[PDB]
Formats: C-alpha cells, sequence, structure tokens
C-alpha cells in the first residue's frame, strides 16, 4: 500500500528546508 | 467586507514595514526552560518573562551559521515581515533583539505542539478535520498575499495548534515581500511547486500549490510526492502525476487537481477570481469563512493542557548552553535586525 511505502521510507520524520 | 478589512490591514502593515521594531528586550529578561524545536541556525526554547511570568517561545539564531548558509537577507526578511503582520492564525512576534553571537525572536508560545506531531501519530485527518485547518491557511494566505508577501514554507512542521485547536503559522524564514516574480530555490522538497524546481521564476501561486500538498498530506497521511531522496521527489513533482487514496471524496480530488496544477493559467488561487475559486469550491461548501476568521467554529481537536509552561505536546530535544561571545560577530550584516 502507498501508506506502507511511506512508513518504510526515510522521510517520515521532520523535513529540513532546502536553502538553495 | 473582505476588501475593507484588507485595506485596513495593509495600512497597518506598511507603517510597521517602513519603521520596524528593533531591540525591544534583552536576553536576561527571560528564564530559559526547554527546547521546543530546532532548525539549521539554532533552536526555539520555551522561556518565561521574569517581570510578568508570561511564557513565550524564543527562537535563537547563530549569526555565524546564518552567514555560512548565505541566509542573511532571508533572516532580515523574516524578522521585518513578522514584526509587521497581525492575523489570528499567524504567530505573533512579541520582542526581538540581538547580542554578540545570536539573533533572538521572542514569539507567542503555542502549546498544542506541531500539526506534524498529531498527523503522524493519528495517521491521517478526516476530511472535516483537514478542511477546518485548510480554511485557516486559505484565509492566512489571502491576508499575506494581499500585502505582497509569499510564505514559501508551508508544511505541518510549521503549523502549531493553539489551546482552542486553531492553527498558528510559524517560521517566516523564507517569507518575502515581492511585487511580481522571484527566483530563489527554497522551501521543503515535498512542498515545492514545479516552477520552483524548473527555475522558471515564480510568484505567490507557489503557496497555493503548497496548500494542495498540505491538504493531501492531511487527508491521506502521506504527501502526494514522496521518495527517499529529494531528487526523486522533484522528478515526481515535475511529472505532476498524482494518485489519490480511494477514500478521498470526489470534491476533495477535484480541489486538489486544481491546486496541484502545473499550468499556472489553470491553478486555483491564481485566476481572475483569485482566492474565491477556492473559497467557493464544493469541498468548502460547508465552511463558514467568517466564523473561521472569528474563531467561532468548534475545533475538531483540542490539545491536552496540563498547565501554562507544560510542553508535553512537543518532542524532547538535546539541550545546549547559550554561550554569548565577548566579541561582536557579523555586526554589519545584521545591523537592521
Ligand atoms: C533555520 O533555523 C531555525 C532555528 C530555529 C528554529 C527554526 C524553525 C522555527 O522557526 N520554529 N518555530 C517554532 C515555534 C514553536 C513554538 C512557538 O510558540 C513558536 C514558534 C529554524
Amino acid at each position: 500500500t502507498t501508506y506502507a511505502d511511506f512508513i518504510a521510507s526515510g522521510r517520515t520524520g521532520r523535513r529540513n528546508a532546502i536553502h538553495d | 467586507s473582505v476588501k475593507e478589512f484588507l485595506a485596513k490591514a495593509k495600512e497597518d502593515f506598511l507603517k510597521k514595514w517602513e519603521s520596524p521594531a528593533q531591540n525591544t528586550a534583552h536576553l536576561d529578561q527571560f528564564e530559559r526552560i526547554k527546547t521546543l524545536g530546532t532548525g539549521s541556525f539554532g533552536r526555539v526554547m520555551l522561556v518565561k518573562h521574569k517581570e510578568t511570568g508570561n511564557h513565550y517561545a524564543m527562537k535563537i539564531l547563530d549569526k555565524q551559521k546564518v552567514v555560512k548558509l548565505k541566509q542573511i537577507e532571508h533572516t532580515l526578511n523574516e524578522k521585518r515581515i513578522l514584526q509587521a503582520v497581525n492575523f489570528p492564525f499567524l504567530v505573533k512576534l512579541e520582542f526581538s533583539f540581538k547580542d554578540n553571537s545570536n539573533l533572538y525572536m521572542v514569539m507567542e508560545y503555542v502549546p498544542g505542539g506541531e500539526m506534524f506531531s498529531h498527523l503522524r501519530r493519528i495517521g491521517r485527518f478526516s476530511e472535516p478535520h483537514a478542511r477546518f485547518y485548510a480554511a485557516q491557511i486559505v484565509l492566512t494566505f489571502e491576508y499575506l498575499h494581499s500585502l505582497d508577501l509569499i510564505y514559501r514554507d508551508l508544511k505541518p512542521e510549521n503549523l502549531l495548534i493553539d489551546q482552542q485547536g486553531y492553527i498558528q503559522v510559524t517560521d517566516f524564514g523564507f517569507a518575502k515581500r515581492v511585487k511580481g516574480r522571484t527566483w530563489t530555490l527554497c522551501g521543503t522538497p515535498e512542498y515545492l511547486a514545479p516552477e520552483i524546481i524548473l527555475s522558471k521564476g515564480y510568484n505567490k501561486a507557489v503557496d497555493w500549490w503548497a496548500l494542495g500538498v498540505l491538504i493531501y498530506e492531511m487527508a491521506a497521511g502521506y504527501p502526494p510526492f514522496f521518495a527517499d531522496q529529494p531528487i526523486q521527489i522533484y522528478e515526481k513533482i515535475v511529472s505532476g502525476k498524482v494518485r489519490f487514496p480511494s477514500h478521498f471524496s470526489s470534491d476533495l480530488k477535484d480541489l486538489l487537481r486544481n491546486l496541484l496544477q502545473v499550468d499556472l493559467t489553470k491553478r486555483f488561487g491564481n485566476l481572475k477570481n483569485g482566492v474565491n475559486d477556492i473559497k467557493n469550491h464544493k469541498w468548502f461548501a460547508t465552511t463558514d469563512w467568517i466564523a473561521i476568521y472569528q474563531r467561532k467554529v468548534e475545533a475538531p481537536f483540542i490539545p491536552k493542557f496540563k498547565g501554562p509552561g507544560d510542553t508535553s505536546n512537543f518532542d524532547d530535544y538535546e539541550e545546549e548552553e547559550i554561550r554569548v561571545s565577548i566579541n561582536e560577530k557579523c555586526g554589519k550584516e545584521f545591523s537592521e535586525f
């Protein structure tokens, strides 16, 4: 499932800003 | 009237924009209690104002780190714009000041924690729940955009929940006053509009795109474009192909197709009728815009409050001593702060 794919991903924590 | 109120808002804003508040407190006036969140240049701590007993959130930026990341002008923007604005769903700046090492922005403490926290824990929000939050962001963006401000960092990490369940927008680090077009590549990968990524020059329509990303993330529990690396995210965004959960209502999908629209002649919020295309969309048919503004709508979610300085709705962070140099750093660079 897409949900499962997101939860196994590395970007479920706080996301940093990109300055450039 | 919306017209009347905004015109009044703009006069208020412009006086403060042209004559910003500066040096309105000192570090020693505050008792530092605990870190509430962190960021590239520093941290924000719960503090208590010694002469009043009032709690606030104090954002502490290391001048040398700002300089290293070539964020001087953005930081100046952040503080000049935040001290000038006033809207029920914007975090209020109460004091600002600087010392040899750091810049300080003392803001209202919003005790319910980050929307991010609640969204990740609960999984996803119901459509009425997402809609209640989305309405506040729509009004806030009407307000900011009327002042020629672009926000450029919408995401649940930056939306705090107040004691009554209403949203407070925080972190104005990428906010900018611009008439027309700008080009900086800034934001958060999952929330970037395609025209930012393709270096096209962009305008306030990027905030409406990001609203689409946020509503999707709120209602699905995951963003419409994710991957393990930003480069793959960007590829997905520019592709622009969006798939929706089977539980998304028809009206929600239609709204999002119009917000997550690569074509700027078709993207909602950016047409002749501007924000009214969004406010009058069917998904918002049950929303009382004036009552959202007046905070008369019952929140779907009220945070736990065990007492005035309580931080249980925030994650714990490693603490560090706030060392202030005996030599002034970067004085010229931050002279107008
Ligand atoms: C790029 O360097 C940074 C350094 C520190 C923080 C941040 C991000 C930020 O502004 N958070 N604010 C949280 C906040 C929390 C509670 C509250 O009542 C008001 C604001 C960025």
